């Protein structure tokens, strides 16, 4: 939900940690296309 | 000798050439050709 | 030598190919802790 995105020379990277990365209601929040994973598959990451 | 041989052969991505080995995990070797995670065989490739 | 003790960690940080080396290090020290008291006993018991 960010106002705009960065410059992509200059990316920004926060770290994510002491919490729950609940991908369904944020991800339904905000209409998108691609949800490319590589190494796990989309669904196991409710439980992994 | 061999007391009984079968040859598969199917069409993959070069991305799964290292899913085809026993045990592993990926979508091909998940859900299409699971070969045994105990297996005597040998397993070839090529680009086509 | 292995990555843990507790055989269920072992069992749940790896799978199969991967995971039956590290078990095969508990089973070899294992039967030796157990091979090393049966032979004091036996000792032992030729004493009493």
């Amino acid at each position: 939900n960010a106002t705009r995105f960065a410059s992509v020379y200059a990316w920004n990277r926060k770290r994510i940690s002491n919490c729950v990365a609940d991908y369904s209601v944020l991800y339904n929040f905000a209409p998108f296309f691609a949800f490319k994973c590589y190494g796990v598959s989309p669904t196991k990451l409710n439980d992994l | 000798c061999f007391t009984n041989v079968y040859a598969d052969s199917f069409v993959i991505r070069g991305n799964e050439v290292s899913q085809i080995a026993p045990g592993q995990t990926g979508n091909i070797a998940d859900y299409n050709y699971k070969l045994p995670d105990d297996f005597t065989g040998c397993v070839i490739a090529w680009n086509s | 030598g292995a990555i843990s003790s507790v055989l269920n960690d072992i069992l749940s940080r790896l799978d199969k190919v991967e995971a039956e080396v590290q078990i095969d290090r508990l089973i070899t020290g294992r039967l030796q802790s157990l091979q090393t008291y049966v032979t004091q006993q036996l000792i032992r018991a030729a004493e009493i």
